[PDB]
């Protein structure tokens, strides 16, 4: 098949998630306008404008219908996807670097601290702010996401650190060094029972989220940043644009960063579609098995 | 003038002095009839000055000598005028001085050397040295952006050779895999090999429509665009091995385009004009002089496909029975009249052996005439049908033969056999089907039940040694069906030219069941090219035709292996990258 | 002392007279015990018996009013089991001969190749006579 990569912003994508149908990717990016495209055929319906800096993250809920941006022009935001116009504005006082929706959409995670928000659409209300914080220990959250119906939350940190959440105490339980750098991006499985970390570390995991066992290991000779786990299909993404794995990286003029396809209980590599012209910022998958994604430092998602 | 065989100076002379053909000849009363037919040559040399009258010795001459005011003007003078007004048996000729020795130019000495060998060196020879299966279909995706030709595709390859603009406008391919056609503004292109290189080409610009004569002596080009180098015409013909150009020939009502049918061994030809006959010999692009084949009042022509005889259908005449018609080839004489009354209509039907014609009349009861041609005397067996038949198909090379009839939700199958003993019989009938079309292989039996199925695959399949249902393509693509010339693959396929439920063609066994599809951008056109069975010994082909046992030797394991070991590693290095892949599926 | 010796023997007399009397006034007592238990032993027979007949006749009655084959054994009437597996048994094993007979005669074609591979280098001969002839 063909990737249709979508180019249509001028600064970094920031995170790619599938929707639950999958029709629609939703992106967040480090250029003020965040986008919402049709997956299926690669038509770009529309981007999402309200922020004032860059967007760090999205998340596509369980139903396909709206998408949200949180960003560090100290506001979080929730968008219409007809028109793009901000309907409410909301500030928060951090920039919100990771997202993943809770399974039942009456929960949603943000990563400041880590945070816990409350959604209750019974009550008209997507809220401003986060329903409780879990404030620092030790180190800083540099990602994190709710798992499959808000168990716990698997959150993946600048230090190297892993960190586990406990749904009914609210809190963080233990992390262990592991990593040398700062963890990118997170986005949960398919399910989101269980889930992988990632890091700038020049190292890719599959990883228990119930024991915090180091599991798996995916090897690139290539700092990871984002994987998705796909409906209809059992894989594995691992990414770089630069090759990571020396001083002073350098590219070619075809875009030496490739889509790379993984066994997600097996491990290995086997083969590898270049395309892609930055370092791997984000990844989603369609539900279809079908695709894919890349997150250029252009701002790019492509949708293979 | 008077002579039976009067004809004026074979070329243009010298500048001088003007040439009159049907001239003022010397002689009383016969002077003063071309006095101004010659002032036709001479009327566009100005005033004519002096148009002497030269006499062959005192006979009555056609020719005289003439001069003008101007001596040079003689070459304007012989295209402004002819025909001026005239009396006794002089008219309309111009020329100047009477030249002659007149030569000609051509192509000669002819030695074969380059550009022979491509086009046959790759297919029906290599097609035969090839040991896979589906015909090495061509390839044609996005109208023409890619075209491709392709090797078997049942063994790892598919493409055999690809190329842009190979084929600007459709695609065609000859019916035994020697050349492939391409149609294009400047002309046409012969294609050949497993490189597919170019074979030859005619140029011939705007050519709308073409052909190629059975026996590969003629290109037939047909275009809506009219040129004027042959008479007025909107047809072109070529040689098609040389690129010479043959002849070329008027079209008066461009309805269809199976002007020009061809004998079975391709010996000859003939061609309808209107309601009058022109025949063009196939082999020399000769008129036959044989009398039938400038016959008025036929109304209707076809030829046998295995036996040269010409058929002639003539709806009746208000007193005198309809009457099919057998005039063999050469000896021009009727080895079988058909007078039928209350014929309606009338479409033939023909055996690819010739053994045997069908005529379908319509009287409604439709009735089905099947001649016993290869038995003295061609009996005729008449099978009466009642009930609307939609669809004939032959056995191909035997003498079973298969119909459709009925209403579409309780369409009727009816396979047919002709016997030894004369007798016709139904072997089987395969009621309540959709079918309306069939697509038999080429090596008899597997005759393609199915109708045209566009985006609602209803297709269905009958064997004929058992009247037996083998498989079933649910197919919703398949809209078109055809059997391989080898008759080892049945492709159904779907058309983004024509249709958009399914863009793709498929590569089927003809056993009865698509395998895979390769899709294709747009399919203009997709069609399994030809490896045309040309000819076999009868003692090899006879009892095992093997090695051993089976298919050549009695293991027939060679090729076997690769399924097990492909599979398990396919080269050892892929595998041990890839085996993680699907290691994963059932582990995670 | 005569009048003092009547009284003595009244006493006597009156005394034994009377217990003879009671020894009849207790004899009838006793004839009611033999009179109470006769009619005890021919109810305890009929007793019994008159409510067992009724129940017999009522047991038997209500088993023979169910006695009638209320289920009659011909409800659908086909009584099935081993009408499912013999179809099964000569689909299954024609298919795999006539495939692998099919298989085999669409091996042959390539067989038949195999003998057109000989004419195949033979057709070049005529591609190379044909060029030759030129």
């Amino acid at each position: 098949m063909k990737p249709i990569l979508l180019q249509g912003h001028e600064r970094s994508i920031t995170q790619i998630k599938y929707n639950r149908e999958g029709d629609l990717l939703f992106t967040v990016a480090k250029d003020p306008i965040v986008n919402v495209w049709y997956s299926v055929n690669g038509e770009r319906l529309g981007t999402y404008m309200g922020h004032t800096g860059a967007v760090w993250c999205v998340d596509a809920d369980w139903d396909t219908k709206h998408v949200l941006t949180g960003s560090a022009d100290n506001s979080c935001r929730l968008w219409d996807c007809e028109t793009g116009k901000q309907l409410a504005l909301l500030k928060t006082n951090s920039a919100v670097r990771t997202c993943g929706f809770d399974f039942g959409g009456n929960i949603i995670m943000f990563s400041t601290f880590v945070s816990f928000f409350d959604l209750r659409d019974p009550s008209q209300i997507d809220n401003n702010e986060p329903y409780m914080k879990i404030p620092c220990n030790d180190s800083k959250i540099t990602s994190a996401v709710w798992g499959p119906l808000g168990e716990c939350i698997i959150a993946g940190h600048e230090s190297g650190e892993l960190n586990q959440y406990s749904a009914k105490s609210g809190e963080v339980l233990v992390n262990v060094k592991e990593h040398s750098r700062q963890i990118n991006d997170i986005q949960l499985s398919r399910d989101m029972t269980m889930f992988v970390t990632a890091s700038k570390d020049n190292t890719a995991k599959l990883f228990d989220s119930t024991t915090l066992e180091h599991q798996k290991t995916f090897r690139t000779e290539r700092p990871v940043n984002s994987a998705a786990l796909s409906p209809n299909y059992d894989h594995v993404v691992l990414g770089g644009g630069q090759e990571a794995m020396d001083v002073t990286t350098t590219s070619t003029r075809i875009g030496k960063f490739e889509a790379r396809f993984f066994h997600l209980a097996f491990e290995e590599e086997f083969g590898r579609v270049k395309g892609h012209f930055g370092p791997i910022n984000s990844v989603a998958f369609h539900p279809d098995g079908k695709s894919y994604s890349s997150g250029g430092e252009d701002g790019y998602v492509r949708i293979h | 003038g008077d002579v039976l065989k009067d004809r004026p100076q074979e070329a243009d002379g010298i500048d001088s002095v003007i040439v009159v053909d049907n001239v003022p000849q010397v002689g009383p009363d016969r002077l003063e009839k071309l006095k101004n037919v010659i002032h036709k040559i001479f009327s566009k040399f100005g005033k004519i000055t002096n148009d002497f009258y030269p006499e062959e010795d005192g006979k009555t001459k056609g020719y005289i000598f003439l001069e003008y005011a101007s001596p040079a003007h003689a070459v304007d003078a012989v295209k402004n005028a002819d025909g001026y007004k005239l009396d006794k048996q002089h008219t309309f000729r111009v020329n100047l001085f009477t030249d002659f020795d007149k030569y000609m130019t051509i192509s000669d000495e002819w030695d074969i050397p380059e550009k022979q060998p491509f086009k046959d060196l790759g297919n029906l020879r290599y097609w035969l040295e090839e040991a896979e299966c589906r015909d090495q279909y061509s390839v044609i995706f996005e109208s023409g952006d890619r075209t491709s030709i392709f090797w078997n595709d049942v063994k790892d390859p598919v493409s055999i050779e690809e190329r842009a603009r190979w084929t600007e406008t459709y695609v065609r391919w000859s019916p035994k895999g020697t050349y492939l056609a391409t149609f294009h503004q400047r002309g046409i292109a012969l294609w050949g090999g497993e490189k597919f290189k170019q074979i030859q080409r005619f140029s011939h610009q705007g050519v709308q429509l073409i052909d190629f004569s059975p026996c590969e002596r003629y290109l037939v080009t047909f275009s809506p665009l009219m040129d004027t180098q042959d008479d007025p015409q909107a047809i072109i013909i070529w040689d098609i091995l040389t690129g010479h150009k043959k002849r070329g020939f008027h079209c008066e009502s461009s309805a269809h385009w199976p002007i020009f049918k061809w004998s079975h061994d391709g010996k000859f030809f003939a061609r309808m004009t209107l309601d009058t006959l022109s025949i063009y010999e196939t082999p020399s692009m000769g008129l036959l002089d044989k009398k039938s084949l400038k016959i008025s009042g036929i109304k209707d022509f076809s030829w046998s496909p295995g036996g040269n005889i010409i058929a002639f259908w003539v709806p009746e005449d208000k007193d005198i029975p309809a009457r099919v018609t057998l005039m063999q080839l050469p000896t021009r004489q009727e080895i079988r009249v058909r007078n039928l009354f209350n014929v309606v209509d009338c479409k033939l039907h023909w055996q690819k052996n010739g053994d045997y014609l069908c005529v379908k009349v319509d009287r409604v009861v439709t009735n089905f005439e099947i001649f016993r041609m290869r038995e003295k005397q061609v009996p005729v067996d008449v099978v009466e049908m009642k009930e609307t038949i939609i669809a004939f198909a032959w056995e191909p090379n035997g003498s079973k033969f298969a119909v459709l009839h009925g209403e579409a939700p309780r369409i009727s199958v009816s396979f047919y056999h002709v016997k030894n003993n004369g007798k016709i019989e139904l072997i089987k009938m395969f009621d309540k089907q959709q079918a309306n079309t069939i697509f038999w292989s080429p090596q008899g039996q597997f005759v393609v039940l199915a109708g045209l199925r566009s985006m609602n695959g209803a297709l269905a399949f009958v064997d004929t040694s058992d009247c037996t249902v083998m498989n079933i393509a649910e197919h919703y693509m398949a809209s078109d069906v055809e059997w391989d010339p080898t008759g080892r693959y049945v492709v159904t396929s779907v058309s983004w030219w024509s249709h958009k439920v399914d863009n793709a063609y498929w590569l089927w066994t003809f056993q009865g069941r698509l395998l895979q599809k390769n899709n294709k951008d747009r399919f203009c056109q997709l069609l399994w090219r030809p490896r045309p069975p040309t000819l076999l010994s009868q003692e090899q082909i006879k009892q095992i035709k093997k090695d051993l046992k089976k298919y050549s030797k009695i293991f027939e394991q060679k090729d076997r292996l690769s399924q097990s070991k492909a599979s398990k590693e396919l080269v050892e290095r892929r595998r041990t990258m890839m085996e993680d892949f699907r290691k994963y599926r059932k582990m995670a | 002392q005569t009048i003092e010796e009547r009284k003595e023997r009244l006493e006597s007399l009156n005394i034994q007279r009377e217990k003879e009397e009671l020894e009849q006034r207790e004899a009838e007592l006793q004839k009611v015990r033999k009179a109470e238990e006769e009619r005890l032993r021919q109810e305890a027979k009929e007793r019994e018996k008159e409510r067992i007949l009724q129940e017999h006749e009522q047991i038997k009655k209500k088993t023979v009013r169910e006695r009638l084959e209320q289920i009659k054994k011909t409800e659908l009437g086909a009584k099935a089991f081993k009408d499912i597996d013999i179809e099964d048994l000569e689909e299954l094993d024609p298919d795999f001969i006539m495939a692998k007979q099919v298989e085999q005669l669409e091996k042959e074609k390539k067989e038949l190749q195999e003998r057109l591979k000989n004419q195949e280098k033979k057709i070049d001969y005529f591609e190379r006579a044909k060029r030759l002839e030129e």
